[PDB]
RNA sequence: AAAUUCUUGGACCGGCGCAAGACGGACCAGAGCGAAAGCAUUUGCCAAGAAUGUUUUCAUUAAUCAAGAACGAAAGUCGGAGGUUCGAAGACGAUCAGAUACCGUCGUAGUUCCGACCAUAAACGAUGCCGACUGGCGAUGCGGCGGCGUUAUUCCCAUGACCCGCCGGGCAGCUUCCGGGAAACCAAAGUCUUUGGGUUCCGGGGGGAGUAUGGUUGCAAAGCUGAAACUUAAAGGAAUUGA
């Protein structure tokens, strides 16, 4: 729980995988390989109503909790892998992406590289909904 | 979690579903480099000081 | 708190790169059947080339897989090459032709690789028209030129030398130079290098990859 | 009533007429 | 223009016309004398040869057919003829 | 909403050229001008006419106004319009001539003028804007 | 009466273009008829670039873009105001609106 | 907005692999080919095809076409294989006065491949085919021809990539007091009371009605052919002004 044994003067790097969907936000810090989870706080566990799971306020609250727990383990800098739902469905990142990443930059973390890892398909299976679409 | 106070730089316009809240951009006197846009309820001049309970969320423009 | 029984291991890149330290990794310490070594034997690291080289491009990434643990030091090897999505999505623009090719080739040692490559037709400085396309038969002879080149700087040497060629864009550069006589094309890169089969592991070989 | 549903209703009616005639033939 | 003379066009605008659309039809092809750099005889070759023509004696080849005019091999001089 | 109606604007635009010499710069003096020089049915309308005339004069000083022709300003145009130089701008001891027009001249009886000069035509037909 | 010369689409000598799926809802729209929008934005808004830049471990770090192409049906285009109805004379011109900002 | 739904028996999320079946984004355009339906990863094989080029060959061999023939989206039908996704029917949760719907969770037939049926679509350019003539302008695709000039081979001829033109078919675009039209509009929907180039199909106020019946095709669903009694002063097209 103390963290890495290393002298100062260098950063130790983790990676946060941000999943900014339209229904909630996942802030999920892991090591370089991605195999070891270090802290996963979701935007939906910081609100009392499930209408606000995707709120930018929840994303800000989630990132602050992740950053504070990240400081405990000793990680100082993060690489960003922004991600929308992607795949067959919509590919634009949700409202929580902007606020979740801004919080990590204001909570003492150091931002490394930013990349987009949304899963675009070469072509996927037929999409949910009728031929007439989701009409309302 | 401290509380910040800031000064408005200009008045951007009147917003809200009924025109009751104003968007202005605030400028901290603690830090002369950071400015953000916030909604404010009530009549607001230029140069007055707004007490910000929390100063982390940004108000979308109209 | 599981993180109390977790220790940290350093990760070392092969000697063929300038910078040695990738970072640090976690693992649950050896407790009964679960050995701390086997948990670190299949880690894959996506590191950009600008991180490994002292000063190079930032749009190329390499997959480094840990092979052995020599005691607080994980030993990695080349596993795959990849081109960042930001750059990849930026080269694809309208009113031009995309040309793609792939080859399956085995180096002198038993390493089997897939090499995906991309190239786009370039518009003249003098050009007035907008389309800037290529005939189908020109596209065919460019990519057969593009396959026949890439297979010769890989099957003639070993895994060490092909990665040395991968650090610059030498494979992409030669494709540019050869195919200009057919149709001049500008944004040529080796888009992706998948590695299919490894040879049987021999610890002596790895220690040459790490000095 | 659009012509699509009108002709659907007509087809159902014709099917019943044909069945009832084949009942007696 | 209204009073354009259809009987008398200048050779400038009559050459650009389609071979069938001239005032009177006339082919655009011609014959020519092709001499190899090696031998001394001169052969008559159609401009749009449409076949691989080679000089007798099996010395070399003369022309290579294309989608239009035939192209002559390197070094073979040609001069067209009239009558 | 202090917008001048056409009745106030038209009288000001008529008074001003007929008495530009008398009308001045201040509002109170030319308020006295308008009262006798034109019949105004009411005071409040006289003040608005006189006030606009005061505003119009300041515009006239900087430059001519398109609506009003002050008798002193169009007479300045005649000396601006009747100006002629002393040496013709069309007289040159050498002129830049492209070769093809020298052939166009050659087809005429002007085979060789005295003050012609052959200039090299541009190489590369780069005269169409790129398409996009 | 026939509203548009080309019947709302760009099919002129084909007889069949493959359909696609809109992005707002999953409506099936022909590829030529659909309203394409190729947006190119930063990962972070202009209000957050300084915050990220002050936190970057590098120096003079370029900010990555995010390229995605949107497809819209006619109904979803009118409702999202990407396009709107024009006068009969104004329907014919087809240059895009000004790209000044 | 929620709920049905999964969830310490560890869901969602992160990595590493494996399996299957669909699908071929971005490039992708008022661009190409095909009789229409339709057709988009690489490579190989087989047969075909328009256009261009031609001082080659035959010499009227042609155009349109009752009866007849081949192809014909999707859905549907019959036998095998496979069944990832989506999803008629169906079940449930919402919404609602009701909701056998729109919205959400699951989900059968189907959607996929093979071998046979079916012959219908707003199968649309709502516009038969062949031929002739009657304004421009700028592009685009294919073939050929000509020409200052840049660039690659390199080692120059010649080839590719640009540039400027001409010719022939092709999908189209802009403009016009050609002309027409009820107008919308059309360079064809023009060359029409100044009416006749050739030829096929097809309409005769609105319904009843693509109905009844007879025939014929089909495993079936259904396809083609197809009335009458009776009822009705309108039904409809284009454009204008209000609401
Ligand atoms: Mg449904
Ligand atoms: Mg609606
Ligand atoms: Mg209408
Ligand atoms: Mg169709
Ligand atoms: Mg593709
Ligand atoms: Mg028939
Ligand atoms: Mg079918
Ligand atoms: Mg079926
Ligand atoms: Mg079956
Ligand atoms: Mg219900
Ligand atoms: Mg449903
Ligand atoms: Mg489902
Ligand atoms: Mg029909
Ligand atoms: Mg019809
Ligand atoms: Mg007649
Ligand atoms: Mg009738
Ligand atoms: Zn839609």
């Amino acid at each position: 729980s103390l963290g890495p044994q290393v002298a100062e003067g260098e950063n130790v790097f983790g990676v946060c995988h941000i999943f900014a969907s339209f229904n909630d936000t996942f802030v999920h810090v892991t090591d370089l390989s991605g195999k070891e989870t270090i802290c996963r706080v979701t935007g939906g566990m910081k609100v009392k109503a499930d209408r606000d799971e995707s709120s930018p306020y929840a994303a800000m609250l989630a990132a602050q909790d992740v950053a504070q727990r990240c400081k405990e383990l000793g990680i100082t800098a993060l690489h960003i892998k922004l991600r929308a739902t992607g795949g067959n469905r919509t590919k634009t990142p949700g409202p929580g992406a902007q606020s979740a990443l801004r919080a990590l930059a204001r909570s003492g973390m150091k931002i490394g590289r930013i990349e987009d890892v949304t899963p675009i398909p070469s072509d996927s299976t037929r999409r949910k909904g009728g031929r007439r679409g989701r009409r309302l | 979690q401290p509380i910040k106070l800031a000064r408005v730089t200009k008045v951007l316009g009147r917003t809200g579903s009924q025109g009751q809240c104003t968007q202005v951009r605030v400028e901290f006197m603690d830090d002369t480099s950071r400015s953000i846009i916030r909604n404010v309820k009530g009549p607001v001049r230029e140069g007055d000081v707004l007490t910000l309970l929390e100063s982390e969320r940004e108000a979308r423009r109209l | 708190d599981p993180f109390s029984k977790k220790d940290w291991y350093d990760v070392k890149a092969p000697a063929m790169f300038n910078i040695r330290n990738i970072g640090k990794t976690l693992v649950t310490r050896t407790q009964g059947t679960k050995i701390a070594s086997d948990g670190l034997k299949g880690r894959v690291f996506e590191v950009s080339l600008a991180d490994l080289q002292n000063d190079e491009v930032a749009f190329r990434k390499f997959k480094l897989i840990t092979e052995d643990v020599q005691g607080k030091n994980c030993l990695t090897n080349f596993h795959g090459m990849d081109l960042t999505r930001d750059k990849m999505c930026s080269m694809v623009k309208k009113w031009q032709t995309m040309i793609e090719a792939h080859v399956d080739v085995k180096t002198t040692d038993g390493y089997l690789l897939r090499l995906f490559c991309v190239g786009f037709t370039k518009k003249r400085n003098n050009q007035i028209r907008k389309t800037s396309y290529a005939q189908h038969q020109q596209v065919r002879q460019i990519r057969k030129k593009m396959m026949e080149i890439m297979t010769r700087e890989v099957q003639t040497n070993d895994l060490k030398e092909v990665v040395n060629k991968l650090i610059p864009d030498s494979i992409g550069k030669d494709i540019e130079k050869a195919c200009q006589s057919i149709y001049p094309l500008h944004d040529v890169f080796v888009r992706k290098v998948k590695m299919l089969k490894k040879p049987k592991f021999e610890l002596g070989k790895l220690m040459e990859l790490h000095g | 009533m659009r012509a699509k549903w009108r002709k659907k209703r007509m087809r159902r009616l014709k099917r019943k007429r044909r069945k009832m005639r084949q009942r007696s033939k | 223009p209204l009073a354009k003379d259809l009987l008398h066009p200048s050779p400038e605008e009559e050459k650009r016309k389609h071979k069938k659309k001239r005032l009177v039809q006339s082919p655009n092809s011609y014959f020519m004398d092709v001499k190899c750099p090696g031998c001394y005889k001169i052969t008559t070759v159609f401009s749009h040869a449409q076949t691989v023509v080679l000089c007798v004696g099996c010395s070399t080849v003369l022309c290579q057919p294309t989608g239009g005019k035939a192209r002559l091999t390197e070094g073979c001089s040609f001069r067209r003829k009239q009558h | 909403g202090r917008v001048r109606t056409k009745t106030v604007k038209k009288a000001a635009r008529v008074i001003i050229e007929k008495y530009y010499t008398r009308l001045g710069n201040d509002f109170h003096t030319n308020k006295r001008v308008c009262e006798e020089i034109a019949i105004i049915p009411s005071k409040k309308l006289r003040n608005k006419i006189a006030g606009y005339v005061t505003h119009l004069m300041k515009r006239i000083q900087r430059g001519p106004v398109r609506g009003i022709s002050i008798k002193l300003q169009e007479e300045e145009r005649e000396r601006r319009d009747n100006y002629v130089p002393e040496v013709s701008a069309l007289d040159q001891e050498i002129i830049e001539v492209d070769p093809d027009t020298k052939e166009m001249l050659k087809l005429l009886d002007f085979g060789s003028l005295s003050n012609l000069q052959v200039t090299q035509p541009t190489v590369g037909m780069n005269f169409k804007t790129p398409r996009g | 009466t026939k509203k548009r010369r080309n019947n709302g689409r760009a099919k002129k000598g084909r007889g069949h273009v493959q359909p696609i799926r809109c992005t707002n809802c999953a409506r099936c729209v022909p590829k030529d008829k659909a309203i394409k929008k190729f947006v190119i934005r930063n990962i972070v808004e202009a209000a957050a670039v300084r915050d990220i830049s002050e936190a970057s471990v590098f120096d003079a770090y370029v900010l990555p873009k995010l390229y995605v192409k949107l497809h819209y049906c006619v109904s979803c285009a009118i409702h999202s105001k990407v396009v709107r109805n024009r006068s009969r004379e104004a329907r014919k011109d087809r240059t895009p609106p000004p790209r000044f900002r």
